[PDB]
């Protein structure tokens, strides 16, 4: 702390001793207190105000790698003189918001990445303040909407429906988009039809870019789709609307392209959820949410699906010169390996009819 | 398609004002336009993309006064004279087409200059100008030439589209047509 | 930069009813007053934006999509028929026409209706700081039927001035002005007064303009050796319109005419080349380059220079010409002149000295000599400022300034006259004032556009004394200049 503290205005000489005491502490819980406080305390006002500092960063991880975890360090200790101390990193910030504009505040936020876990102090401003930065161009939809939004985090949930109505669609604008995936936490939470409505985009934007939007996004889609399963409930004729039209876009998921674990995880939760533990219905109202796709190929799908489960693994367990020991191999030996030999092999292809003896055999048998 | 529906589209619904709307869109299909590219399909299927985004904005733009779309010509005409670069040819339709269009894009700072953007405007229509130019007009261009010739002959102006004033005085030097030509040269 | 200034409505129900009162809603009134801020806007014609709306109602103007809500325009400098598009508010045709047409008063919730107008401060994309909102109500009671409205008047309250975001509530005439004064902090949010109606602000703003303003900077060193920047500034201008502009008849629309030369014999052109700046006299014309000419100024640069000190009292008016408008030294980006220009102030004020300096504007200039007066620095309790610290930028007396003035005898006046005449004066003085001061017959012609604004009969026609008022004139002193009159002469005028 000596070394590093009473940097000052335009002082570089902070940088090392900053990125340092930022690596140093993030070892460990300081031990016998990083005397922060206990050699004296107000190591704590010289590293806060440095903060502040001026335009220059430096300080943003520093304070925040010190005050996100400072909070996560003053848990397993002592809680108490972290605190109040951050309130000052406030009102520091207070200030830097009100102060002006931009920088201010952005930094004041990748900063309050590690902060959380107190809020308004930030959010009743960043309220006003992400959006405005809508207002203020690019990067804050990243920087701050990011920030604000893993701000939002556990019950705020209310208003969303309005701070974030004020936007998503105004980007079609991308790398951020994270945000727009991220965003939707909300298991049992705007569930009347405000939601619905709010998934008006869920594959409209999702669709072109890199996936990785697509993953977690309709990986929730999941955790709600549960949160609307209908079996025979009707929570509401509505819920189901959705519910369905959830399906609709869920087994538009079942596509995979590029990512297979798209359709794998997509498969298995069909399995656990989507399907019941059967070979037989399965294979009919298998075809159900078929119907709707107006889309190719998918027959490889149900038809390799049905492969894995006509055998999980009642396959191999009942599998049924040199050359003279080939002669039990076209003798007797096991029959087994064709199984997924078939499948794989016929996963691949074109018309591959084979699928359909399956079919009707499985029913017509 | 998403290119030539999302932009035909989104830039319509667009004519009402636009602002942070078209411009991002302009953006994201414009910028989204060649990092996602590929020979044949999206080589040629850009090359109408490109003509039928031509088609319209010349349209569009021209419209549109100067507002939120000062900077929705900031990013179109930036990616446009950065997709000069696309086609060194198969322009002559927009090679002609162009030619009076961003002839029409001077015009458009004509209606007001200067601001921040109108320098953007008139800017990126310098090198919009040359990375277009494959000789392959006469007075198509040349009769262009002769009163750009004049609109930078002339109008004090920011200290920084001070290239204009000089920008196209060689430019018409490549245009080989003489009378224009002895214009220049006993002007310049 | 340019900023936000608010207007609104509270509505419970009774509001927007003038109370069954014989005179007006005082809704009717804040309409008005609405009308004259932005009205205001016009004059001053202010890049801070405004704002109208109402809420508590029966139908919705909003995009936040609840009830007891209306927008009624997004932030703007004003418009004409922004003007006008409000004007149809007055009356008891238009109270209601407008009430019923955009429906009138139902219920309302109080925070929620905070970031209703807060939330137009959500409609901010430019450069604005001031955030200040005014609500238009009586109301007495927010409610009592949910007090966990009121935690919510004291919860998001707190927000919102920690929003930065401010309003209050003028005393506007419920009863006694207001008879309420008990839990009412909430509902609201350089030594001068305040007042409580519309009246101040009407003819306080007919005249007002501009004012956030400090933009170019000079310089001055002191010695050769020492350094000090310099902020030039504006007290005034002797403030003018932005002047007319050109929009071309029937198209109504700016000319953008354009100006070049032509060769006015042939019909070619003419190029900055092919002329100069001439001086021509007698036979002798003679020419010299534009540059030739502008770089004749040249001697340093600008900035300026410490020249000496002199005995403030040394001219009072000898003499007078274009003012100083005042450069306050900078003292953040150069201080210690904080310091230095302090106790410079200070002992040289103490001296009656001053600072001389010649002065060299913008993009050089011949640059001339012109004293600096130390400016002394007056604050009261809340710190009226009449002195910000400073110099008077004392233009120096030259040849021109006394170029010809006329010198003859003067026959000279008698006591008998002045034992009279100084209380006669007691008459005609008055303590005066810094303030209601101007040049009005300019500003009635933005009057005669506050007319387009409204597009309405005749102005507010409105009353600044830059003329005598007779009964006064004829009333404290009377006619004792017949005294005067008569004392020496029997005129005939």
């Amino acid at each position: 702390f000596e070394k590093f503290s009473g940097k000052d205005p335009n002082s570089k000489d902070n940088s090392v001793g900053i990125q340092l005491l930022g690596i140093v502490m993030a070892n460990d819980l300081p031990p016998y207190d990083p005397q922060c406080g206990i050699q004296s305390s107000e190591y704590f006002q010289a590293l806060v105000n440095n903060m502040s500092f001026v335009r220059y960063k430096e300080v943003y991880a520093a304070a925040a790698e010190v005050l996100g975890l400072i909070l996560r360090y003053v848990m397993e200790r002592k809680n108490i003189l972290e605190e109040s101390l951050c309130e000052l990193v406030a009102k520091q910030l207070k200030q830097h918001q009100n102060t002006m504009e931009d920088k201010f505040i952005v930094c004041l936020n990748k900063v309050t990445k590690s902060f959380p876990p107190l809020a308004d102090r930030f959010m009743n401003a960043v309220f006003f303040l992400l959006p405005k930065f809508h207002g203020v161009l690019k990067t804050l939809c990243l920087e701050v909407v990011l920030c604000r939004v893993e701000g939002m985090t556990e019950l705020y949930f209310q208003l969303k429906s309005k701070d974030f109505v004020q936007v998503m669609r105004h980007r079609d604008d991308e790398r951020q988009k994270v945000c727009l995936d991220i965003i939707y936490k909300m298991m049992p939470k705007l569930k009347p039809v405000e939601l619905r409505e709010l998934l008006n985009p869920v594959v409209e934007f999702v669709s072109h870019p890199s996936t990785t939007c697509r993953e977690q996004m309709y990986n929730i889609l999941m955790w709600i789709h549960d949160n609307y399963r209908d079996p025979e409930s009707e929570t509401d004729n509505d819920s189901q609307e959705i519910f369905k039209l959830a399906k609709d876009v869920l087994i538009q998921g079942l596509i995979d392209e590029n990512p297979g674990l798209q359709l794998i995880i997509r498969n298995f939760w069909s399995h656990e959820t989507r399907l019941p533990s059967n070979t037989l219905d399965r294979l009919l109202a298998l075809n159900s949410l078929y119907s709707p796709k107006i889309e190719v190929h998918f027959l490889s799908l149900a038809t390799n699906f049905l492969l894995e489960m006509t055998s999980m693994s009642p396959d191999y367990p009942n599998p049924m010169s040199y050359r003279h020991g080939d002669l039990p191999d076209i003798q007797i030996k096991h029959s087994s390996l064709i199984t997924p030999l078939q499948a794989v092999a016929q996963r691949d292809p074109i018309i591959a009819k084979q699928l359909f003896s399956s079919l009707f055999s499985g029913i017509l048998k | 398609c998403s290119l030539l529906r999302l932009q035909e589209t989104l830039s319509a619904a667009d004519r009402c004002g636009a602002a942070l709307a078209g411009h991002q869109l302009i953006r994201g299909l414009g910028q989204e336009c060649v990092l996602s590219s590929s020979p044949a399909v999206l080589a040629l299927q850009t090359s109408l993309v490109f003509s039928r985004d031509f088609g319209l904005l010349v349209f569009v733009r021209k419209s549109l006064n100067s507002i939120e779309f000062r900077e929705c010509r900031e990013e179109i005409l930036k990616f446009l004279c950065i997709f000069l670069e696309k086609m060194g040819q198969k322009i002559a339709p927009y090679s002609v087409e162009i030619k009076n269009t961003c002839t029409s894009v001077y015009t458009k700072d004509r209606a007001a200059k200067c601001k921040i953007p109108a320098l953007d405007l008139l800017i990126k229509l310098l090198q919009t100008f040359r990375s277009s130019r494959l000789m392959d007009e006469f007075k198509i261009g040349e009769l262009f030439s002769k009163f750009y010739g004049e609109l930078a002959l002339k109008k004090k102006i920011p200290d920084t589209v001070l290239e204009k004033v000089y920008e196209l005085l060689g430019l018409l030097g490549e245009v080989h047509p003489s009378e224009m030509i002895n214009n220049a040269e006993n002007l310049f | 930069g340019r900023d936000s200034l608010i207007f609104l409505v509270d509505a419970s129900k009774a509001m927007f009813e003038s109370q069954s009162e014989d005179e007006l809603t005082p809704f009717d009134m804040s309409i008005q007053c609405i009308q004259s801020v932005y009205i205001s806007k016009i004059i001053s014609s202010d890049r801070d934006l405004l704002a109208v709306v109402f809420y508590g109602t029966e139908k919705d103007k909003n995009s936040v999509n609840f009830k007891n809500i209306y927008v009624l325009q997004e932030l703007d400098n004003p418009g004409a028929k922004r003007i006008l598009e409000l004007d149809q508010f007055k009356g008891q045709q238009g109270q209601k026409r407008f009430q019923d047409m955009m429906g009138h008063g139902s219920d309302y919730s109080l925070s929620e209706v905070l970031w209703v107008c807060a939330n137009l401060f959500s409609d901010v994309q430019f450069k604005m700081s001031h955030k200040r909102i005014m609500l238009f109500t009586n109301e007495d009671n927010p409610h009592g039927n949910d007090s966990a409205k009121a935690s919510r008047a004291r919860t998001k309250a707190g927000d919102l001035r920690d929003t930065g975001i401010f309003l209050d509530l003028m005393h506007l005439k419920k009863p006694g002005g207001f008879d309420i004064s008990l839990f009412y902090r909430d509902i609201i949010s350089v030594h001068f007064e305040e007042s409580s109606k519309l009246e101040d602000l009407l003819r306080k703003v007919r005249a007002k303009e501009t004012r956030k303003r400090a933009l170019s900077r000079l310089k001055l060193k002191l010695n050769k050796d020492i350094v000090i920047s310099v902020g030039i500034y504006n007290l005034v201008q002797k403030a003018l319109k932005p002047p007319p502009i050109k929009l071309y008849r029937e198209t109504n629309e700016p000319v953008k005419t354009k100006t070049r030369t032509f060769n006015t014999s042939t019909g070619g052109l003419l190029l900055p080349s092919d002329t100069k700046r001439s001086q021509i006299y007698g036979s002798r014309q003679i020419i010299l380059e534009k540059e030739e000419t502008e770089e004749l100024k040249r001697f340093d640069d600008p900035g300026l220079m410490l020249m000496g000190f002199k005995p403030l009292v040394l001219l009072k008016k000898h003499h007078y010409l274009r003012p100083s408008l005042f450069v306050y030294p900078e003292e953040s980006l150069v201080i210690g002149s904080s310091t230095l220009f302090s106790a410079l102030l200070i002992k040289c004020l103490e001296k009656e000295v001053a600072a001389l300096c010649r002065y060299t504007p913008r993009r050089n200039i011949p640059p001339y000599f012109v004293a600096l007066v130390p400016q002394e620095e007056e604050l009261d309790d809340q710190k009226i400022q009449v002195t910000p610290p400073g110099f008077q930028l004392v233009f120096l007396p030259f040849a021109d300034d006394k170029r010809k003035m006329p010198f003859t005898e003067k026959i000279m006046a008698t006591p008998e006259q002045v034992g009279k005449m100084k209380a006669i004066v007691e008459k005609l003085r008055f303590t005066y004032r810094s303030d209601s001061f101007e040049n009005p017959v300019l500003q009635q012609h933005f009057r005669n556009l506050e007319a387009l604004a409204l597009d309405l009969m005749e102005p507010e026609q409105a009353v600044d004394l830059t003329l005598p008022k007779v009964e006064a004139m004829n009333k404290r002193l009377g006619s004792l200049v017949d005294e005067f009159k008569e004392l020496v002469y029997p005129p005939d005028y």
